[PDB]
């Protein structure tokens, strides 16, 4: 197995400022399959154990 | 872009010139996670087999 | 306490707390081993 | 003025080589513990600086500013007075004098009228200027010490998009070895074009019967180099590599 | 002129709640953030805790969870502390005080003070009675007067000299607990042409029950 | 929190397990801005 | 960009200005064509062995 990560959208991309997040929904789903490709990862490196 | 820091665009440059550095700042900071997920895809790949 | 903070035209979100660290006299601010801003000296007195 | 010292003559530019020494903050920015990597203008490793003498031999030649100036000197008494900053050498552009009466330096951006050898103990009168500056005030003997050499004062001036910043460190110790980070001091907003430079001597009595003291310093050049720089804990430079060196 | 008003006295049985008030003026309320120091006497201070009024959020000491409850009014800028469930070791004189931070925090004001007596026991009207010699021996040339104030609750009690004419060469001394009552005695003295020119009385102000009693020696 | 769920996987039904929804956001209170006292006016007028 | 139609580019904005707002829609979209040819590649690896 090797190490489980996580990436968040919010806090790597934006500064948590109000000008960053709305051109952040125009981009929309760029980020939610980074998201849930590392998720089917750390599922994997629990059955490989 | 001039400035890597989000606050650095907004409270400088012109609001209509800042929505055009905003989009390569994020752009950049996409680009940098499209290598880095698909780098942890091709690890899960050789630690699978 | 989190709050806005607005240090001599640079901004920040954060907290403020003591410094055990021993820095320049002349220093405007810092950076962390991460590059973001973890210490600033005060614009009107000398304080770390 | 018109008649220089019996020790000033021609003498060949003998010179040594600097191995660590030259390297300095490049920023105000604390880092702790990382690699940083920066341009700009540094003191190359593997160098030659050229070995200069002030005692029957006196050389004291016009070097031109724009290869960068780094000063390095060993002397207990403080012979070296200051340097003279200029461009045609006269009062019809803008030259600096820096000069220290040993409480406070005088730093004067102003017109200067010049003499071939000036001697201390330089210009007739000065006008139109605006610029006047004050340092902090201390105490130094300018009389003779006894013993080792305790005192290495390192300077790099540099003029970087019109500022000149003057970089100072002090360390206790005709070869130098070791190495030492400089630190930051004044900040001058001058911007001038300034080609060349000359030092400042004192002189002793117990025109040529005056007697110069015993020292000596080093003058080199600059040039751009990406140096690697270490730090500790505490946030000082312990250790420097070059990129294109070896 | 920032200054922080408390109350003079409080009075509470154990196993009830008190409320304190502390108001602040000449600032903005939502700025500075408050204190509460405990004082217990011959122990020294304590510290009970420090709130953000305008987050409404709390930091409260370890031995201190539970007993006090810290609230705030920012409509009328004036900053509450309530406690619950006091003891007979929780009477003391509570303070409360603005906190300026520049570098260091130190405690930049303060207020009148107010102390809080635990007891069941109920408020009684003092009981005054002059005090006289009666005689005089010639050996001194001054005239020494006093007045006893016995029976009252709680303290402290108000004991003026002709409606605090005389504020010098007066002495004024601690009660003493015996039965759930309070004694404490004041003396003065006065020059030999003063005492027949004026006439020394005992004025003795409740500021709990809101009566006063004058006597005359 | 069951509302939660379903607005980020973008369903009306939710699965059995475990899901990640959002992270934490803490608002700022209030805004700290330092400026040194100088009495001294800038000469623009001169040059202008 | 400010409408994500190409016929509400050429119908609007001027011929200089469209020429900029097409082009950002077809770096958008080819990155987003880029990922599912490299999801799909990946789980092909995955069915193969």
């Amino acid at each position: 197995s090797m190490t489980k990560t996580s990436v968040d959208c919010t806090m790597y991309i934006c500064g948590d400022s109000t000008e960053c997040s709305n051109l952040l929904l125009q981009y929309g789903s760029f980020c939610t399959q980074l998201k849930r490709a590392l998720t089917g990862i750390a599922v994997e490196q629990d059955k490989n154990t | 872009a001039i400035s890597s820091v989000l606050n650095d665009i907004f409270s400088r440059l012109d609001p209509p010139e800042a929505e055009v550095q905003i989009d390569r700042l994020i752009t950049g900071r996409l680009q940098s996670l499209q290598t880095y997920v698909t780098q942890q895809l091709i690890r899960a790949a050789e630690i699978r087999a | 306490k989190c709050v806005n903070f607005n240090f001599n035209g640079l901004k920040g979100t954060g907290v403020l707390t003591e410094s055990n660290k021993k820095f320049l006299p002349f220093q405007q601010f810092g950076r962390d081993i991460a590059d973001t801003t973890d210490a600033v000296r005060d614009p009107q007195t000398l304080e770390i | 003025q018109c008649v220089n010292l019996t020790t000033r003559t021609q003498l060949p530019p003998a010179y040594t080589n600097s191995f660590t020494r030259g390297v300095y903050y490049p920023d105000k920015v604390f880092r702790s513990s990382v690699l940083h990597s920066t341009q700009d203008l540094f003191l190359p490793f593997f160098s030659n600086v050229t070995w200069f003498h002030v005692i029957k031999r006196f050389d004291n030649p016009v070097l031109p500013f724009n290869d960068g100036v780094y000063f390095a000197s060993i002397e207990k008494s403080n012979i070296i007075r200051g340097w003279i900053f200029g461009t045609t050498l006269d009062s019809k552009t803008q030259s600096l004098l820096i000069v220290n009466n040993a409480t406070n330096v005088v730093i004067k951006v102003c017109e200067f009228q010049f003499c071939n050898d000036p001697f201390l103990d330089v210009y007739s009168s000065a006008n139109n200027c605006t610029f006047e500056y004050v340092s902090q005030p201390f105490l130094m003997d300018l009389e003779g010490k006894q013993g080792n050499f305790k005192n290495l004062r390192e300077f790099v001036f540099k003029n970087i998009d019109g500022y000149f910043k003057i970089y100072s460190k002090h360390t206790p110790i005709d070869l130098p070895q070791g190495f030492s980070a400089l630190e930051p001091l004044v900040d001058l907003p001058i911007g001038i074009n300034i080609t060349r430079f000359q030092t400042l001597l004192a002189l002793h009595r117990s025109s040529s019967g005056w007697t110069a003291g015993a020292a000596a310093y080093y003058v080199g050049y600059l040039q751009p180099r990406t140096f690697l720089l270490k730090y500790n804990e505490n946030g000082t430079i312990t250790d420097a590599v070059d990129c294109a060196l070896d | 002129q920032v200054q922080l008003q408390q109350p003079g006295a409080e009075l509470v049985r154990p196993g009830a709640s008190v409320k304190l008030s502390c108001k602040a003026s000449g600032y903005s309320f939502t700025r500075f953030w408050m204190n509460w120091v405990k004082q217990r006497p011959g122990q020294g201070l304590e510290w009970i805790g420090m709130i953000h009024p305008s987050d409404s959020e709390t930091r409260l000491n370890q031995k201190f969870k539970d007993k006090a409850t810290l609230t705030v009014d920012k409509s009328s800028t004036t900053a509450y502390m309530q406690l619950s469930s006091p003891t007979s070791e929780d009477s003391a004189v509570y303070y409360c005080a603005r906190k300026d931070y520049d570098y260091d925090a130190w405690f930049a004001y303060w207020g009148q003070g107010t102390l809080v007596t635990v007891s069941a026991a109920k408020t009684t009207p003092p009981s005054v009675y002059p005090l006289a010699p009666g005689s005089a021996a010639q050996t001194n040339s001054m005239v020494t007067l006093g007045c006893l104030v016995k029976g009252y609750f709680p303290e402290p009690v108000t004991v003026t000299w002709n409606s605090g004419s005389l504020s010098s060469g007066v002495h004024t001394f601690p009660a003493v607990l015996q039965s759930d009552l309070y004694t404490l005695s004041s003396s003065v003295t006065v020059p030999s042409s003063t005492w027949p020119s004026e006439t020394v009385t005992c004025n003795v102000a409740h500021p709990a029950s809101s009566t006063k009693v004058d006597k005359k020696i | 929190p069951l509302s939660e769920t379903k607005c980020t996987l973008k369903s009306f039904t939710v699965e059995k397990g475990i899901y990640q929804t959002s992270n934490f956001r803490v608002q700022p209170t209030e805004s700290i801005v330092r400026f040194p006292n100088i009495t001294n006016l800038c000469p623009f007028d001169e040059v202008f």
